Order: C-alpha cells, then sequence, then structure tokens
C-alpha cells in the first residue's frame, strides 16, 4: 500500500516530538523509573497532547 | 509568596474527543448504478447505429462515383 505509511509517520513525528518535549529525547527517552518520573511534564504539554489527539 | 503552578487541565476540563469509527456512506443503490450502466449502453447504441447507417449511405455514394468512372 506504502502511502498510510507516510501518512500516519507525520503523526508518529508528532508523538516524536511529545517524547522530546518531554524527555528531551525522541524515542530512547528514559523517562520512566523506578520510583516514578524523571521530571515534570513542561507547562503546555497538555494542551498539546488534547490538540493532537 | 507564590502557589503551586504546573502543568493541569484547564478547569472544566477539556472538550469531548470524538473516536468511533466514521465511514460515511455515500449514497447510490445498485439499482440505480445498473439503470445509469443500461441507460448510457442504450444511448451509445442508438448514436452508433445512426451514426453507421449514415456511413454505409457515404460508401455506396463512392462506390457509385467509382462505378461511374471505371469505363
Amino acid at each position: 500500500a506504502m502511502t498510510p505509511f507516510f501518512w500516519m509517520f507525520e503523526e508518529r513525528e508528532k508523538m516524536f516530538e511529545f517524547y522530546e518535549r518531554v524527555s528531551g529525547a525522541r524515542m530512547h527517552a528514559a523517562y520512566i523509573r523506578p520510583g516514578g518520573v524523571h521530571q515534570d511534564l513542561p507547562l503546555g504539554l497538555l494542551d498539546d497532547i488534547y490538540e493532537f489527539s | 509568596a507564590s502557589k503551586v503552578k504546573q502543568d493541569m487541565p484547564p478547569p472544566g476540563g477539556y472538550g469531548p474527543i470524538d473516536y468511533k469509527r466514521n465511514l460515511p456512506r455515500r449514497g447510490l443503490s445498485g439499482y440505480s448504478m445498473f439503470a445509469v450502466g443500461i441507460g448510457t449502453l442504450l444511448f451509445g447504441y442508438w448514436s452508433m447505429m445512426k451514426w453507421n447507417r449514415e456511413r454505409r449511405r457515404l460508401q455506396i455514394e463512392d462506390f457509385e462515383a467509382r462505378i461511374a468512372l471505371m469505363p
């Protein structure tokens, strides 16, 4: 098919932007730790997640 | 002095988020599609009938001209 690959990898890039904003890394974030999470969400992250979803 | 300030949802929450599958049905019955196909076929048949009869008459005219010229 090969067309939906691009169509949905655009959305995958947006979710990678979410990953990078929350941890500074696009894929291997290492955000979830055995005590919780490393850092709190930036002040404008929830609004952008709502806009994407 | 300053109060707690961190990433929180706005008061009243967020707006609704659509998630249900939405594949609309555009709309034309199978009977209608078959009827349209048959109608265009019949119209083409009639047009070609008229044109082919005219072509037969034109060919007869050309043959008559040739026959007149032959001797």
